[PDB]
RNA sequence: UUGGGGCCCUUUGUUUCUUCUGCCUGGAGAAGUUUGACACCAAAUUCAAAUUGGUGUUAGGGGAGCUGGGGCCUUUCAAAA
RNA sequence: AUACUUACCUUAAGAUAUCAGAGGAAAGUCCUACUGAUCAAACAUGCGCUUCCAAUAGUAGAAGGACGUUAAGCAUUUAUCAUUGAACUAGUUCAUUGAAGUCAUUGAUGCAAACUCCUUGGUCACACACACGGCGCGGAAGGCGUG
RNA sequence: AAAAAAAAAAGGUAUGUAUUAA
């Protein structure tokens, strides 16, 4: 081409050459102008719901659904748990597994193994000052160790001497396991 | 996202076509994104060059949607 | 320069009448008070006539969509 | 120097673009002549001694 | 930012939702020019918004006109000017001197016992003298091209930002046009403009 | 998109337009943009009912073309290589 | 509020809005309840029919669909029924929906 | 996003009109791009077809009417020969893409309009974009405005007489030996 | 929730993809873009006759169906029979589906479990 | 190793995997094969090499070894009837 | 390739098959080269699976083209609007003024044929063999199945 | 009885200037 207003050269320019004008076809279509979606829509018409009613003796009774009962199942499911949850809700004075003294001198441990023994957990909790009374957490179903435990102290400045020490370092190895510790919380 | 590149045509006469039928011609001042463009001392452009043409206003603006083609008729 | 939507936004606070042509499909241009208007370029317009393409009959105040604009001119 | 920087940069920019470079030059011209003094000095301080 | 819609629902935000901040009839603002610059960081105070900007410059036509925001436009600019003008300062401290005239002073060493040589002999004599400050001036002005073969350029005081003068100027264009520079021009005219 | 991509490839180069409502714009691309609305330099435009004239500029709406014609040399060009290896990206 | 601001369950509680409160729960009570719906295409042909599904876009799930449609040439009319089981609508067509009694 | 430029082969961060644009006209892009499809171009010419053969069985006839037929010598070049002949025809190829014979150009050159046509950058049709085409010009002809009152006289020992019509290089001892008349 | 995630469990079904041209396809469906996209293998794809004494088809789905290459020459109606047509997602209007299958196992969708079940 | 016959030689840059030698009264010989080699394109200088930036080629066939898969046969074992 | 100067600019988000069961850190989450089902991809590998792969016992033929000729082929239909004056029937011709005005009329539309030329294929092997509709070697394109 | 500090440039493209051989 003469001008080729580009970056290129005049040889690389004259490489691009485009293949020649296009040959003119009358338009088949509908002009620009003329576009349009079909106008005059027939509203819905009183004639309409008038034979709506042939419809409606044809098929009385739509057929029912159960891809919704599938999600009515999951909800009343789930409202079924807020009442599970209701029922442990209402059960620390009456349950006296938790009855032992002053809960301000009361110290929670928690992931304890639940091979560990009364022994060793009073010595680990014996570290930092002397033990008042002592109860472990099992299952009411079977004696299993539910791996957490409650220690009355003789102060409560030793408990939580306890807590920050034992629970506010990597948890307290106890046996295998690091074992957390808090106040009684309840 | 990115803003159409009119940089050079602002404030040059310019002839635009609305839609399929109408031409509009009119000093263009700003723009946007979606290409609606507004303009001053517009005129509608006819057949009949002195006759059928009458001017539109002061100021207007064009929705970018009806826009086909721009020409600049200027430097 | 003056983007499109600040003189809409000059049409607003100016008070000044405007007339409207919609899309050559529907054969009517409304003319009125613009009003306000959204980011969707769909206004409301007070004291709005409807004329054909001056006998057309007076609107209100209307919401208008954006769709179908194509000019707003004073 | 208005044909050369007239054809890329936009027109309206041109005149203070024009402005700013006649600026730039008398500055340069400035700093010339302060060297040239410099020298001057430098040769009669050589002078003295 | 990922929609057109939603930008333009931003801009007509900034159209419709004390302030202060851009004050004066022509643009300005210190912040909003060197945007993305090194110069200039991120948020800046209060709101330039399009809705109190064009109550304001259409109350330049109502006249009320009481340049209450170009005195707080002065505090505002003229310490920006000063900066400016501390930073050219600084680059002409910067510049000018290297290790530098350790060498220069070497060119005055070869120069000195040249200059000698005259008082010792004293038209042969005078002739060798004039030789020897020519060969002087030549390692002078020499001395004089390596310095600024390292750095050969003059600030610009509106930027503070470097310009060789054998670059010509349609390579200097570029940097006129440049946000920073021209940003500092108009600086400075605002300080013209609130100087009178 | 590929496709847009060689749009922008042929950017300095003559192309071929067709404009839904059935116009032909054949000329030089000056610019384009991802939203494939380009601007064209020293065109030759034919109308839907054929009537031919000439503009030295224009620009056109993305949504408003049907295809584009470019020159043919493009088609080997390295955006259609299928299996291609990049370095790595700078880290920033 | 923009939609680009909400996080992913946001959007999930705004769907579920829409759906219960809004336009659309116009259908929705349609589909629960069994009652039949009158569609208007912008085809210009209208199905009496029974919402199954529906979504955001509009499109819907359809079973005992009626399709009514009617021609005319030169003012020369004729009523044209044709019935479907199920049936698979996208919602761009639609222009206005009722809710039979 | 990053741009990756592949003709170059190095990437930019953050794609931006503004960038993308500055590194698209730039000077080595363009260089590399343009090589790029200098290859790719003279590729087509490069290969060659190679196209599949397909041999059926010569019938009776044909064999004993093309036996009776005396049998062709072949010519066949040394390798040292035919290196030298393709780079001989290549160029020759590359000479006639260049060509382009503008004789018109050097007739008219004294003719009064010969400014506001030939001169192609102050035409109408090409003339604007020219002024468009011209280079940045970093760093470091013929005005329209012309009359006939210029030049009165076309010969005033101004112009060269028509360079002589050119000759093939092989076929050059075609040429008739002798002219019909002197020249000086 | 995206109804169009159902069409994509209705891979290998007899369909019919009635489209905005009124152009009416009959074929073996198969995998459902996101956007719709409907792509089919064995398929005839007709129009149908507005009888009206003699009102004229769709002009513009009459040539579209001619240039499809599928048409054969002979047949009396207008019809084409081809393999592999793929189709926009635009184009379709309505979907006809086969009466044997279930809706209620298929309507099921799991990103609508999903949240509830976590939740 | 020689002779005879058949078909092919468009392989058109006379077997196209390179380079070098070479061929129609012949189908050949030498070197080489992926951190490499070769061909080609582009430049500006130097002034015919290289320099820098790019595109492309490095092939086909058979056999031995080793290894993956499949079908069939014989033997040994486990379960069931 | 290195150094300096100037200009232009900087991170949409999340995820990598699903379902179910068992286990580890009442609710939920995460995880298990854990167990099953289904899905998908790649790679192998099979089906008396389906279709196709050109004359030399001759100067051919099949598919697809010509943006090829005959060819001004044959048959049709088309060549601007407004204002003023003269004549004219009761629309027509000529002259002047203004506006736009793709080229074509050897055109455009319809109809049909003849000719010429381009690209492509296993131009493979065995066979010139009186049957009731096979079980040669490969290549191309599919469908189905196992691993 | 109580007490006291922080760790950082990034790197892309383009333009101009100088260097890399008889
Ligand atoms: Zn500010
Ligand atoms: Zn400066
Ligand atoms: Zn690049």
């Amino acid at each position: 081409m003469n001008y080729n207003l580009s970056k290129y050269p005049d040889d690389v320019s004259r490489l691009f050459k485009p293949r020649p004008p296009l040959s003119y076809k009358r338009p088949t279509d509908y002009p620009y102008a003329k576009r349009q979606t079909n106008p005059n829509i027939t509203g819905v018409a009183n004639l309409l719901s008038t034979s709506l009613k042939h419809y409606m003796e044809e098929f009385p009774e739509g057929s029912p659904n159960n891809h919704l009962q599938r999600y009515e199942d999951i909800k009343l499911s789930k409202i079924k748990n807020a009442q599970l949850l209701d029922r442990r809700l209402q059960n620390p004075n009456v349950d006296p597994h938790i009855k032992d003294t002053d809960p301000y001198r009361t110290i929670f441990i928690g992931r304890l193994p639940y091979d560990l023994d009364e022994i060793e957990l009073q010595k680990y909790f014996v570290k930092f000052g002397e033990i008042e009374k002592i109860r472990i957490v099992k299952d009411k179903i079977t004696q299993k160790s539910k791996g957490y435990a409650f220690i009355v102290f003789k102060d409560p400045i030793s408990s939580k001497m306890a807590f920050k020490e034992i629970g506010v370092h990597r948890g307290i190895q106890i046996k295998d396991r690091i074992c957390i510790v808090d106040i009684e919380r309840g | 996202v990115s803003t159409p590149e009119l940089k050079k045509y602002m404030d040059k006469k310019i002839l635009l076509n609305i839609n399929g039928s109408r031409k509009v011609a009119g000093i263009l001042r700003g723009y946007d994104i979606f290409l609606n463009v507004v303009l001053d001392d517009a005129m509608e452009i006819n057949g009949e060059d002195p006759a059928n043409n009458h001017q539109l206003g002061l100021q207007t603006v064009i929705r970018g949607n009806s826009i086909i083609s721009l020409e600049a008729l200027d430097a | 320069m003056v983007p499109p939507i600040n003189c809409i936004f000059n049409f607003l606070q100016q008070q000044t009448p405007v007339t409207i042509w919609l899309f050559e499909q529907i054969g009517i241009r409304i003319k009125g008070k613009i009003v306000g208007f959204d980011e969707f370029m769909n206004v409301v317009i007070d004291e709005a006539v409807e004329i054909p393409v001056e006998k057309g009959t007076p609107l209100g105040k209307i919401l208008l969509k954006g769709d179908n604009i194509t000019l707003i001119t004073s | 120097a208005a044909a050369a920087a007239a054809a890329a940069a936009a027109a309206a920019a041109a005149a203070a673009a024009a402005a700013a470079a006649a600026a730039a030059a008398a500055a340069a011209a400035a700093a010339a002549a302060a060297a040239a003094a410099a020298a001057a000095a430098a040769a009669a301080a050589a002078a003295a001694a | 930012m990922s929609t057109p819609a939603a930008e333009q629902r931003k801009l007509v935000e900034q159209l419709m939702g004390p302030k202060i901040c851009k004050s004066y009839l022509v643009g300005e603002c210190p912040y909003d020019l060197f945007q993305g610059t090194k110069q200039s960081l991120g948020k800046c105070p209060q709101m330039h918004l399009t809705k109190h900007k064009i109550q304001y410059e259409r109350e330049v036509k109502q006249g009320k006109t009481f340049p209450e925001f170009e005195r707080e436009y002065l505090a505002i600019l003229s310490r920006f000017v000063n900066e400016c003008n501390g930073q050219i300062s600084v680059a002409l401290q910067n510049l000018k001197h290297t290790a530098e005239e350790r060498m220069k002073i070497q060119q005055v060493t070869e120069e000195l016992d040249v200059l000698d040589v005259r008082i010792g002999l004293m038209k042969l004599q005078e002739l060798i003298s004039k030789r020897k400050e020519v060969a002087k001036r030549v390692r002078n002005i020499t001395e004089n091209v390596g310095q600024s073969a390292q750095q050969k350029l003059q600030v610009c005081e509106v930027c503070g930002a470097y310009l060789s003068r054998l670059d010509t100027d349609r390579r200097l264009a570029d940097h006129f046009l440049g946000k920073i520079h021209l940003g500092y021009v108009k600086m400075r005219e605002d300080y013209d403009r609130l100087m009178k | 998109g590929i496709p847009v991509k060689l749009l922008n490839e042929a950017q300095g180069h003559i192309v071929s337009l067709e404009l839904t409502t059935g116009a032909t714009y054949r000329g030089k691309l000056v610019e384009s943009e991802d939203s494939m609305n380009v601007q064209l330099r020293d065109v030759i435009a034919t109308e839907p009912q054929g009537a031919v004239t000439h503009m030295d500029q224009i620009f056109v709406r993305g949504s408003q073309i049907k295809f584009i014609v470019v020159p043919d040399l493009l088609k080997n060009a390295p955006l259609f290589k299928k299996n291609s290896s990049r370095p790595m990206p700078p880290i920033r | 509020r923009p939609k680009h601001e909400l996080s992913r369950a946001e959007l999930e509680e705004l769907e579920e809005f829409e759906f219960k409160h809004g336009p659309m729960s116009l259908i929705n009570d349609a589909m629960v309840t069994r009652t039949p719906v009158i569609i208007s295409l912008r085809n210009n042909h209208k199905i009496i029919a029974r919402v199954k599904a529906f979504d955001r876009h509009c499109n819907m799930v359809l079973e005992n669909v009626k399709e009514l449609w009617t021609e005319k040439k030169g003012k020369n009319v004729i009523n044209r029924e044709r019935f479907i089981s199920k049936l698979f609508l996208r919602g761009d067509s639609v222009i206005v929906v009722l809710k039979t009694p | 996003t990053r741009y990756y430029c592949e003709y170059c082969h190095s990437y930019l961060t953050h794609d931006t009109l503004s960038v993308r644009k500055s590194h698209l006209v730039g000077k080595n892009h363009l260089r590399i791009t343009a090589d790029y499809y200098r290859n790719k171009a003279r590729d087509i010419i490069n290969k060659h077809n190679h196209k599949r053969r397909h041999i059926g069985k010569r019938g009776r006839k044909e064999r004993e009417n093309s036996s009776q037929n005396e049998t062709l010598k072949v010519t066949c070049l040394s390798n040292k020969e035919k290196r030298h002949i393709m780079h001989v025809k290549k160029m020759n190829q590359k000479e006639l893409a260049q060509t382009s014979i503008d004789t018109l150009k050097l007739l008219y050159d004294g003719s009064p309009g010969y400014s506001k046509v030939f001169v192609d950058a102050n035409r109408f049709d090409i003339g604007d974009l020219v002024k468009a085409s011209k280079l940045p010009q970093r760093a470091n002809s013929r005005s329209r405005d012309e009359t006939c009152e210029s030049n009165p006289f076309p010969r005033l020992n101004n112009p060269k007489k028509l360079e002589p019509p050119k000759i093939l290089s092989q076929w050059s001892n075609t040429i008739p030996k002798t002219s019909i008349f002197y020249s000086v | 929730m995206k109804l169009v995630n159902f069409l994509k469990k209705l891979r290998n079904e007899q369909v019919t993809i009635e489209l905005k041209n009124g152009t009416t396809v009959w074929g073996t469906l198969q995998s459902v873009s996101p956007q719709m996209n409907a792509i089919l293998t064995d398929v005839k794809l007709t129009l149908p006759q507005p009888r009206l004494n003699k009102l004229n088809s769709n002009g513009i789905a009459m040539a579209s169906l001619y240039l499809t290459g599928g048409q054969q020459p002979t047949a009396s109606d207008n019809i084409a029979s081809l393999q592999y047509i793929n189709i926009r997602g635009n184009t379709i209007r309505q979907i006809i589906l086969p009466d044997s299958l279930n809706l209620d196992s298929l309507l099921v969708d799991q990103k609508q479990l999903n949240s509830l079940r976590r939740s």
